[PDB]
């Protein structure tokens, strides 16, 4: 009974699923930390943000660290080649940083509840990839990966 | 009442499908029958699309309202003031208003990408019906 | 003389060149989704 668990938590199509559900659990909960008010100190949902973005930093860290190559430097340039995975970096790094701006006094709340704000844009359009792999969700993705350079020389005009 | 005012209202729910009800009979002529089917394949299209529309609008409706009103109490009316106001939008308009420039160009960018693919999602489902 | 009619005419270029712009969003983004 034990291998039966461990061999359906071990299997892609779970991890993926929970991952996912997680997810969503994340959205819910940072939405609600961004509509609600924040504090001199964090709530404890906006905790479980934190530690949500945390640990995802960890994972992405070892991501770098157990990769193919075997120098640091190409180690970090290959994981450093998806874009996704570029803007999840860069993400986590405005996401700390408001972590900082907002645990300082007034008037840093704000500027750290902007920074929040921001996040929810970007963690809502880092679905686009996982939306990729539905049969008819995909192509409409793509089709918004191209429209972004035939709209971009309309903005031009 | 108030129980006859409610039978009204879900009377009032009944005419919908009872006029929807006309789509299979609009299935015998040969020019509606086509265009019924249409609305047949558009529906699940649609269904996706709003899939689409959903994480798109509401990133930034959260965000709008993330930006604006900051000193509203916990209620339930918050998810309707997420999509309410920026379904209605159109009404309205240090960095400080740089903040809301990347979000009001981000929402007009946003609604030509989705607009635009829904139309061409649209034109080439009438390819195969 | 002049009161109007330069105001009319920036209003009928900008009408004008809008329509072009949006159908020129319309053609090219048809063409779009069928390479995909
Ligand atoms: C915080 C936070 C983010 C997050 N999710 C992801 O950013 C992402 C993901 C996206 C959709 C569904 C499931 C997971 N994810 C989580 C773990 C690291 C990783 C690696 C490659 C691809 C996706 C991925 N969970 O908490």
């Amino acid at each position: 009974l034990g291998r039966k668990i461990y061999e359906f938590y071990n299997a892609p199509i779970v991890k993926f699923w929970f991952y996912t559900l997680a997810y969503i659990g994340y959205l819910m909960l940072f939405n609600y930390i961004v509509l609600v008010k924040m504090e001199r100190w964090p709530s404890t949902q906006e905790w479980i943000v934190i530690s949500y973005i945390f640990t995802l930093g960890i994972e992405k860290m070892r991501e770098i660290l157990m990769s193919e190559p075997g120098k640091l430097l190409q180690k970090v340039k290959v994981w450093l080649q998806e874009y996704w995975n570029v803007t999840d970096l860069i993400a986590i790094l405005l996401f700390s940083v408001g972590m900082i701006l907002r645990l300082q006094d007034q008037p840093f709340r704000s500027d750290g509840r902007v920074i929040y704000c921001v996040n929810i844009i970007y963690w809502y359009i880092r679905l686009l990839d996982i939306f990729g792999v539905n049969k008819y969700l995909g192509p409409y993705v793509m089709m918004i990966g191209k429209m972004m350079i035939d709209m971009m020389y309309f903005v031009i005009i | 009442q108030p129980f006859r005012s409610d039978g009204r209202v879900i009377y009032c729910v009944n005419i919908i499908y009872w006029y929807i009800r006309l789509l299979d009979i609009f299935g015998v002529n040969k020019y509606l029958g086509p265009y019924v089917m249409m609305i047949g394949k558009m529906m699940i299209d649609m269904m996706y699309f709003v899939i689409i529309m959903l994480v798109v609008l509401m990133s930034f409706g959260v965000a709008r309202q993330a930006i604006l009103f900051p000193n509203e109490e916990p209620s339930w009316k918050l998810a309707k003031n997420i999509f309410y106001m920026p379904y209605w939008m159109i009404y309205g308009e240090t960095g400080a208003w740089i903040v809301p420039a990347i979000m009001a160009c981000y929402l007009l960018v946003a609604n030509i990408l989705l607009v635009n693919l829904l139309i061409a999602v649209f034109n080439n489902t009438f390819f195969e019906v």
